[PDB]
């Protein structure tokens, strides 16, 4: 079902990049209505200025010459009950690099009770001219060659260390 | 048929006070706005249903001007026995005195008959 | 000789009281032989015409002298009266006795008295009888009430030592007769329970019933010492889980925000209505309790807006609860016996939280397996021995000679006979072909195959009955089979159609060729006699019961309907019909009494439904149907196929043969050094520890990747290469074996193969993936094959493999009798899908899940228009139904597993033909299907398995040497030991210490009241833990806080004592030294326990340090001998459990990695939820637990199941995960579920069964 899962926090100049929003329900069963507001701040900027507000299946751009025409909605499709809430940006540029705020407005509908649930989400991204792999993967593959050789040396030099014992018992025979 | 409990007779003596029994075994509990006793009273023997006391989550008295102030209610229902008090019983008093219960949830709803007899 | 017969004149009574006054003056046992009832040896002969049914004199000498008479009857039965006048009213001469003698033994009188009874019983069975059942009971009554005057003609009235009174069932017969009396002239319920029970004692007494009976009390007077371990171990177990859980079931979720100036107390004060509580608690859609939840993260979670709290009721009425101790015991009862179980681990842990299923675990296990089996045990051993003894103590004509000669010689018993069984088998295969969507065509082509099929068997019959006489016909035992049914195919074509599937039962008679599956067949029909004895007993018992709770509670079910009922209607299980009665009291002994006594007790009230379905559940399950296994496990302690082989021996071969015939007329030192040395390398020791740690390490990696995975993205990347790294290793473990062992010795191996197979699928993955060859089909499933990776650990451990091998030599044995049981499935099938295929479709508003009032909706294209008009309506069918005897199997399964049948048998008993719309009890009759099927199914078969696996490991355990196999070597030198403990001599007495002091307390330690009153303090310590409640005011925590400082400060008294004079002694004794534990144990949990709740902040462990107080309870098991005998036969069974725990968990681990790969991202129905799916390793093998006892199988099914919509959506999103839809995959989710529950079956039912019964043999002898 749901998992909340982060996004990357990197991408690549002039290539596309999707920025990640989860948000489950406590209780998978329970009915709401969902709507969300995008906030950003630019790197060595101070401010939060709300880029985009999507709401029953309609995505409302603000003016921004920085999102004109190259964000797109990759959430949830034709529900009115969203949980998961992300962006797809479309040629990145320089200046897509800062923090973003995912805020999730969610209405709650219950018995004969409605709740207000508002939670927020921090994502931190940077853009640069190359992706480059994770440390854990090239540790984790340089660790993984040195493990064969090891073993492999424990093997062969326990062959032949047992090798000469052997031919000495066929000269004793 | 309910599980009601009234003497068909009772004869009491002029100018005392007489109870009434009406007692019930119905199984379901008394909800106080589910309950409802009704009591009424007969002149002759098939003489109009005179109800002289409602219950409304509490003890409504019709105050009947046959029966100025001498009636009052004796019991506790949700101890199940809903009888009647009788100040200062008199010869009119005699006559066919009825009580009539609903017991919600329960669907049925039940009887109580008792002839008072006055002496003298 | 022979004529001793001779009158009682008044002068034999004379010469007789002569004799006594000569022997009173003055101042032996009788022939078994001339025993009153038994039968006139034929040393006497023939009784003269006269002198039978009479008073005649005494023929035993021991009672020659005292004073009596004897008559006989004309069957020669030996009848002992009192001479003695009744009273002093009439005399062994009055013609009023002689007339009674006579009446009293003639068959006549019995046959009365019993047909009586039976139409008795049948006017009891009676809900509402009429005005002219008064004039019967009259009846009754005079005729009962004469019968029992006769009675105390014949012998007196309380005279002698042979009286009406001295009888205790004619005492029963007066005390009947006196109560219906007192009732009549001025209780009623109580008073026809009186009645009913003459059928227990009258009908006893008949032949063949009365050694079942003899059996089943010797079983319940043999249980003495099992039911008061089980009471005490059931109590300990108690006490820990009100510990644990108490006042956890209130936990509750509660509005956060509220209508304001509404505090949780005046919200309670007020509510009391379900549509209250739900405005303020939380409820899911069709629950009549409140979601439970906890206040930890690994327990049930709460909807945003509402917060856990403890206030309200407990659930199921209020009586599920760890509250009390009373309470505690119930659920512990539960748990032991395994009904519902699975509600309640569930409830506790979304309560508590998911690490509780440890104790959940151990109590299953070691627990309640251990304590049915002792059960079991103890009646079978009664058994056994009672048949030993019992075994041991008996020790116009011309026409018809032409035409029969003719028929005779025309038909070949060698052939024709053969080709009959091989065209049954093509007509049971004709009848397996019918399903509910079938074509017109195709009925009538089956149609047309039924008629051919019956004229060829009954042109059979008739030539048969033809050619051998009539007479000699009916004489065989196969051909009144025969007969009857070709008669009633016959008739029916002229709800019979159902009984043709029973032709199928004659295939039996070519089981003489093959010699095991003969012998099985033979074995079994041994056992019929005693089979339908105990048949016979068993269906009176429930019929008394039935008719018990009915006059006791059927009242009260009418009454108080609207408690049990939402729509105020009586309940599907019920008790006020004979009918519903009888079949709540089935159920009982089938084993589900908890769910009808919580609506008992709601409505009877609780003491009198807990002592009617105890004592009823008690007798049937826990005595009768374990004498239903213990009379099989006794038991197992002409060919003409063979004559048509020959024929065909020379046909083919001859004929052959003259074909050809006519066809003639026609026309490397060093080398082998490295083997060597290769060799000393895979055998080191060092080189199997390496490689035990790789296929343990490689199993925890599959586990790690749960639907979470991709949140946890290092330790993905680190397990491809960590694969990578182990398959290598193994490819080397497999080369180097090549070259040390050779391809021979490798390839004949059977671990080598499979080790050989994982490696390969593993090397394609590799392959594959390297290649860029993936991301296809085969490459995804060849990734689930991952999963038997975990299979290589059970090559290297000893234990996991003595137990595979056990299980590997019975196959052989088990196939047989599968065969069996398979045939009689398949007809019960057969008849099932005639009955009920297509029939179980409705029309339900999905919105609430509702039939509709079928006064709405008659048929189906009645729904299909609401459809048009209205949404939410669907023409649902039941997932699991009998529409073709593929599905009809798996519906069986349910049945007899009795997991989901109660579905089932709702919707055949609601069943009103093919497209209508079923109706409440229509056919309300249709469980006596189920009654058969689900008897047979689970009491026969299932008990037919554990027999025969039984059998063949005693057999196993024989050829080696009475060695046992489930244990290991070391584990073995274990077993000699502690055997070597229960036969230990005394050892010599402790030298008295000589210091005037020493002395004098050695001498009071040494005292047997000593250890009485420390064993009566132990008592009073277990009942002051047992007074602990949830709500106790402060003043009650402490006072028992002081109770228990004083019961530590005593204990501690009288371990001092001994070690002054004991001294050293003191620690030469296994049971000193555990009290000393025991003591310090108890002190530290004291003091480290008080500082928690005040220095520290842990209520968890406040409890779980608290537990240690059980330990001084437990020092109760030395006083009791019985108790200790079976705690150590236990002890002794531990290490071949130990065995079988491990393969249990081996197979368990592989399902729950094979069902987070599949069973993942489904529709969360049923069984399948929030804390119990198949999304990570935990949640999985919780369910797994579950379904290792077969609880629930059927509810988490059938969210796997359903694989198109409406019921499920391919496309569903996932969020967070790649894998698209929540669509199940049904044949690999029956598959799953099926073969673990028969695995389960055969390893840890059958094995622990094993154990159980060869040690606590051991342990007794
Ligand atoms: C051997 C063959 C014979 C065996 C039969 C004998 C076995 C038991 C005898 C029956 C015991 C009679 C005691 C019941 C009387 C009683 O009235 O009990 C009162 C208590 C407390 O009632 P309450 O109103 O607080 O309950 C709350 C429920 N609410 C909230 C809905 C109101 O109820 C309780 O403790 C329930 C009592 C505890 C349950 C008994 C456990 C024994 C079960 C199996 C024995 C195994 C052998
Ligand atoms: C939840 C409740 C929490 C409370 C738990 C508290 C209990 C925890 C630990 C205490 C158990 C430790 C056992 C200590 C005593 C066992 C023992 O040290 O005794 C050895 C006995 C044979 O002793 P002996 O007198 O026959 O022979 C001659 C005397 N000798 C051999 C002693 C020299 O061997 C044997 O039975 C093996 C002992 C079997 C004991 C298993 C106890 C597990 C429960
Ligand atoms: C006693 C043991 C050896 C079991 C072997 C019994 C066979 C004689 C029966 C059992 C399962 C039966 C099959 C189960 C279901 C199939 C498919 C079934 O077709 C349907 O289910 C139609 C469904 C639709 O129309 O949508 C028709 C009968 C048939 C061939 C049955 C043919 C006879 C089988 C093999
Ligand atoms: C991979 C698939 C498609 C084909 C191979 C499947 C394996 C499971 C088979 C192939 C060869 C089989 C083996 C062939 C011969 C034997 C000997 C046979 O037992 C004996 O000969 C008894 C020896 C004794 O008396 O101890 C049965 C087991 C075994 C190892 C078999 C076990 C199962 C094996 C490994
Ligand atoms: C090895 C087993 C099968 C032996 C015992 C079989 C009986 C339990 C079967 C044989 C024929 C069956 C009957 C055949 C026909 C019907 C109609 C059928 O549908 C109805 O309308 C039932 C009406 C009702 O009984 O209330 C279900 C009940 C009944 C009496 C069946 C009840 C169960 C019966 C007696
Ligand atoms: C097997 O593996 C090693 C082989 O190559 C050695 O066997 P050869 O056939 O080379 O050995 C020579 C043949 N003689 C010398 C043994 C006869
Ligand atoms: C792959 O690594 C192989 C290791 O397990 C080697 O362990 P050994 O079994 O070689 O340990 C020493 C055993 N011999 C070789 C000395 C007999
Ligand atoms: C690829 C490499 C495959 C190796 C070739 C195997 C085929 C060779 C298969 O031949 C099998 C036998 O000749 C081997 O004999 P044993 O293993 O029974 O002799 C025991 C002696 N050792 C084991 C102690 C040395
Ligand atoms: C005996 C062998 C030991 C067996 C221990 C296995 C169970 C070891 C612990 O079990 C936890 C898993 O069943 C579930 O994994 P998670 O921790 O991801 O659960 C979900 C938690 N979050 C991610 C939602 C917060
Ligand atoms: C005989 C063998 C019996 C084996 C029985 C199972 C062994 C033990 C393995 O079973 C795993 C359970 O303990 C489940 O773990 P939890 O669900 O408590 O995980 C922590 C809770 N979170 C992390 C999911 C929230
Ligand atoms: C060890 C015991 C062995 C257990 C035997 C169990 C075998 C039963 C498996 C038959 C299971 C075969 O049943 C097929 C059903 O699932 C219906 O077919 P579907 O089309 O729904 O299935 C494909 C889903 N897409
Ligand atoms: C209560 C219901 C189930 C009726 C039970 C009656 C039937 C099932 C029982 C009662 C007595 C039993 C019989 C008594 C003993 C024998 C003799 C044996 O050589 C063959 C089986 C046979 C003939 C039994 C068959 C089954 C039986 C007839
Ligand atoms: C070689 C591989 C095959 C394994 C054995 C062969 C299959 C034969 C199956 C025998 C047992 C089938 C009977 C089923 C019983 C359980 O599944 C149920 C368990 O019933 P219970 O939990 O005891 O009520
Ligand atoms: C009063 O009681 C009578 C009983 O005869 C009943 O018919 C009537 O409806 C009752 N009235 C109310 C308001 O319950």
């Amino acid at each position: 079902g749901c998992v909340e899962v982060d996004s990357e926090t990197e991408a690549v100049y002039g290539m596309t990049f999707k920025i990640l929003c989860i948000s489950c329900k406590r209780r998978s069963e329970t009915n709401a209505e969902t709507f969300t507001e995008w906030t950003f701040r630019q790197k060595g900027t101070e401010e939060f200025v709300k880029i985009l507000r999507y709401e029953n299946e309609v995505l409302q751009l603000e003016e921004d010459e920085r999102f004109e025409g190259r964000v797109v909605w990759n959430g949830s499709r034709g529900t009115k009950d969203l949980q998961d809430l992300s962006i797809f940006i479309t040629n990145v540029t320089y200046n897509h690099s800062g923090d973003y705020e995912c805020h999730v407005y969610r209405l709650l509908f219950f018995e004969n009770y409605e709740h207000n649930t508002s939670v927020v989400k921090k994502i931190h991204i940077e853009v640069v001219d190359k992706a480059n792999r994770d440390m854990a993967s090239i540790v984790s593959e340089i660790m993984m060659y040195v493990l064969i050789v090891v073993l492999t040396i424990w093997l062969v030099a326990e062959m032949i260390y047992c090798y000469k014992k052997i031919a000495a018992a066929t000269e004793t025979a | 048929s309910m599980e009601v409990t009234v003497p068909a007779t009772l004869n009491v003596l002029n100018g005392s006070d007489a109870r009434l029994p009406c007692t019930f075994n119905s199984c379901y509990t008394v909800n106080h706005k589910q309950f409802s006793l009704n009591w009424t009273y007969q002149e002759c023997n098939n003489c109009s249903e005179e109800m002289f006391l409602q219950f409304r989550m509490k003890i409504i008295n019709l105050k009947l001007e046959r029966f100025q102030d001498r009636v009052e209610f004796s019991g506790n229902p949700s101890k199940y026995d809903v009888s009647v008090m009788l100040r200062n019983v008199q010869p009119e008093d005699e006559g066919i005195y009825n009580c009539y219960i609903m017991n919600p949830p329960d669907r049925h709803r039940g009887h109580g008959k008792i002839h008072l007899q006055v002496l003298m | 000789g022979p004529q001793s017969f001779v009158h009682f004149t008044k002068q034999s009574l004379a010469l007789i009281e002569q004799r006594i006054a000569e022997r009173k003056s003055k101042e032996p046992k009788p022939s078994s032989d001339l025993e009153a009832g038994k039968q006139l040896p034929f040393i006497y002969g023939d009784i003269p015409p006269g002198m039978v049914s009479e008073p005649l004199e005494d023929l035993d000498p021991y009672y020659a002298d005292k004073k009596t008479f004897i008559v006989l009857n004309k069957g020669k039965t030996i009848f002992r009266f009192n001479a003695t006048p009744a009273l002093y009213m009439l005399s062994p001469f009055s013609p009023l006795r002689r007339i009674s003698i006579k009446i009293l033994v003639h068959s006549l009188f019995s046959m009365l008295i019993m047909c009586t009874i039976l139409t008795n019983c049948i006017f009891m069975t009676m809900n509402n009888p009429p005005d002219w059942t008064k004039n019967v009971k009259y009846t009754f009554t005079g005729i009962y009430t004469f019968e029992s005057l006769v009675k105390i003609l014949a012998r007196g009235f309380c005279v002698g030592e042979f009286t009406f009174l001295r009888d205790p069932w004619n005492w029963l017969d007066f005390v009947v007769i006196v109560f219906a009396y007192l009732t009549e002239f001025v209780n009623v319920s109580a008073l026809r329970t009186f009645r009913v029970l003459r059928a227990l004692k009258t009908i006893s007494v008949i032949p063949g019933l009365k050694t079942i009976v003899g059996a089943l009390i010797q079983s319940v007077k043999k249980l003495s010492d099992v039911m008061i371990l089980t009471v005490f171990c059931l109590s300990v177990f108690a006490l820990i889980g009100l510990q644990l859980f108490m006042g956890n079931l209130k936990h509750k979720c509660f509005r956060n925000s509220l209508e304001n100036n509404e505090t949780l107390e005046s919200i309670m004060n007020t509510l009391e209505s379900e549509e209250d509580f739900r405005k303020y608690f939380y409820y899911l859609e069709g629950s009549k309790d409140a979601l439970l939840c906890g206040f930890s993260t690994d327990s049930g979670q709460c909807p945003e807006g509402y917060t856990c709290v403890k206030i309200g009721r407990n659930p199921d009425y209020g009586y599920t609860s760890f509250d009390t101790f009373s309470w505690a015991f119930l659920a512990l009862f539960r748990l032991m016996t395994q009904d519902y179980w699975e509600n309640l681990y569930q409830q506790t842990l979304r309560a508590a939280g998911k690490t509780y299923m440890i104790f959940f675990v151990v109590v299953i296990f070691l627990g309640s397996f251990y304590l049915i089996n002792l059960i079991l045990a103890v009646v079978a051993m009664a058994y056994e021995e009672q048949n030993q003894a019992n075994i041991e103590e008996a020790k116009c004509s011309p026409y018809w000679i032409k035409f029969k000669k003719c028929i005779y010689f025309i038909v070949m018993d060698p052939f024709v006979d053969l080709a009959i069984t091989i065209c049954i088998v093509l007509n049971t295969l004709f009848m397996a072909m019918e399903h509910h969507p079938m074509t017109e065509e195709f009925k009538n082509v089956l149609a047309i195959r039924n008629l051919v099929f019956t004229g060829i068997f009954a042109a059979e019959m008739v030539l048969k009955l033809i050619a051998m006489d009539p007479y000699e016909y009916f004489q065989v035992g196969w051909n009144i089979f025969d007969s009857l049914i070709v008669t009633l195919s016959l008739v029916e074509l002229f709800g019979l159609s159902v009984l043709r599937s029973f032709r199928l039962l004659r295939v039996f008679k070519l089981a003489k060729s093959w010699p095991t599956l003969n012998m099985l067949i033979k074995i079994i029909g041994n056992s019929v006699g005693a089979f339908g004895n105990l048949m016979l007993v068993l269906f009176i018992i429930v019929f008394i019961f039935a008719v018990v709770g009915m006059q006791l509670f059927g009242k009260s079910y009418k009454e108080c309907v609207c408690k049990i009922n939402d729509d105020c209607t009586l309940p599907r299980w019920h008790m006020n019909d004979f009918f519903h009665s009888f079949l709540i009291v089935f159920r009982v002994l089938c084993g589900e009494w908890i769910e009808t006594m919580w609506d008992c007790m709601e409505v009877a009230g609780q003491a009198m439904c807990l002592i009617f379905y105890m004592m009823v559940f008690f007798i049937g399950n826990l005595v009768v149907l374990n004498l239903f296994l213990a009379l099989l496990l006794s038991s197992f302690s002409a060919n003409n196929l063979q004559i048509a082989v020959t024929r065909i021996k020379k046909g083919i071969n001859y004929v052959k043969q003259t074909l050809r015939e006519f066809i003639l007329k026609a026309f490397g030192k060093i080398w082998w050094n490295i083997r060597k040395t290769c060799y000393k390398i895979v055998e080191h020791s060092w080189f199997e520890s390496f490689i035990v740690l790789m296929i343990l390490l490689s199993s925890g990696a599959l586990a790690f990747e749960d639907i979470y995975i991709e949140r946890k993205k290092t330790i993905k990347i680190i397990l491809e290469y960590a694969d990578k790294i182990f398959t290598y290793i193994f490819i080397l473990e497999m080369l180097l074996k090549w070259i040390a062992y050779g391809y021979k010795t490798y390839f004949t191996n059977a671990w080598c193969w499979l080790d050989f197979l994982i490696v390969d699928v593993s090397l394609v993955t590799l392959v594959a993936n390297t290649l860029g060859y993936s991301d296809l089909g085969p490459i995804k499933s060849l990734r689930t094959l991952r999963a038997l990776r975990p299979l290589r650990a059970l090559s290297r451990f000893e234990g996991m493999r003595v137990v595979v091998n056990a299980l590997i030599g019975a196959i052989p044995s088990i196939m047989n009798v599968l065969l069996v049981c398979l045939i009689f499935w398949l007809i019960f099938s057969i008849m099932g899908v005639n009955l009920f295929a297509g029939k179980f479709y409705e029309c339900i508003n999905t919105t609430d899940g509702s039939r509709f009032p079928a006064s709405q909706v008659p048929n189906r294209s009645e729904c299909f228009a609401l459809m048009n008009v209205s949404q939410n309506v669907r023409w649902k069918n039941l997932k699991v139904n009998f529409d073709n005897v593929g599905l009809g199997y798996l519906s069986l399964l349910q049945v007899a597993t009795f997991k989901g049948w109660t579905i089932i048998m709702y919707a055949a008993v609601d069943s009103v033909n093919v497209d209508k719309q079923p109706k409440y009890e229509y056919s309300l009759y249709m469980y006596i299907y189920f009654i058969f099927f689900i008897i047979f199914g689970s009491f026969f078969t299932l008990n037919l398995f554990i027999c025969v696996i039984i059998d063949n490991f005693n057999q196993q355990k024989k050829k080696l040497g009475g060695q046992d196999i489930f244990m290991t070597e070391e584990q073995k030198k274990y077993y000699n030991a502690m055997k070597k403990l229960g036969s230990k001599k005394p050892q010599k007495p402790i030298p008295r210490p000589g210091n005037k002091i020493q002395g004098c307390i050695f001498d009071l330690v040494t005292n047997q009241a000593f250890d009485i009153s420390i064993m009566v303090l132990i008592c009073l310590n277990m009942v002051t833990m047992m007074v602990e409640k949830e709500g106790q005011s402060q003043h009650m925590t402490e006072v028992l806080y002081w109770i228990n400082v004083v019961f530590i400060i005593l204990f501690t008294g009288e371990c001092v004592l001994k070690l002054i004079s004991l001294r050293h002694y003191y620690f030469t004794v296994g049971w000193n030294i555990f009290d000393f534990v025991v003591v310090i144990i108890s002190i530290v949990g004291m003091f480290l326990a008080d500082l928690i709740e005040t220095y520290f902040v842990s209520p968890t462990l406040f409890r779980v340090i608290r537990l240690a107080r059980i330990g001084r309870i437990l020092r109760l098991v030395k006083g009791a001998k019985g108790i200790r005998t079976l705690l150590f036969a236990l002890m002794m069974s531990l290490p071949a459990l130990f065995n079988i725990g491990l393969l249990l968990f081996l197979v368990m681990f592989i399902y729950a990695i094979f069902g987070m790969s599949n069973f993942a991202y489904v529709k969360k129905e049923d069984g399948i939820n929030d804390m119990f799916n198949f999304e990570t390793f935990g949640n999985s093998m919780i369910c797994l637990f579950q379904i290792t006892t077969s609880a629930g199988w059927d509810g988490l099914l059938a969210p796997i199941l359903n694989s198109k919509p409406p019921d499920c959506d391919p496309k569903k999103v996932h969020p967070g995960s790649s894998v698209e839809g929540d669509c199940g995959n049904p044949s690999v989710g029956i598959f799953y579920f099926v073969s673990y529950i028969i695995i389960s079956f055969l390893v840890v039912v059958n094995m622990y069964i094993a154990v159980i019964l060869e040690n606590f043999s051991v342990a007794t002898e």
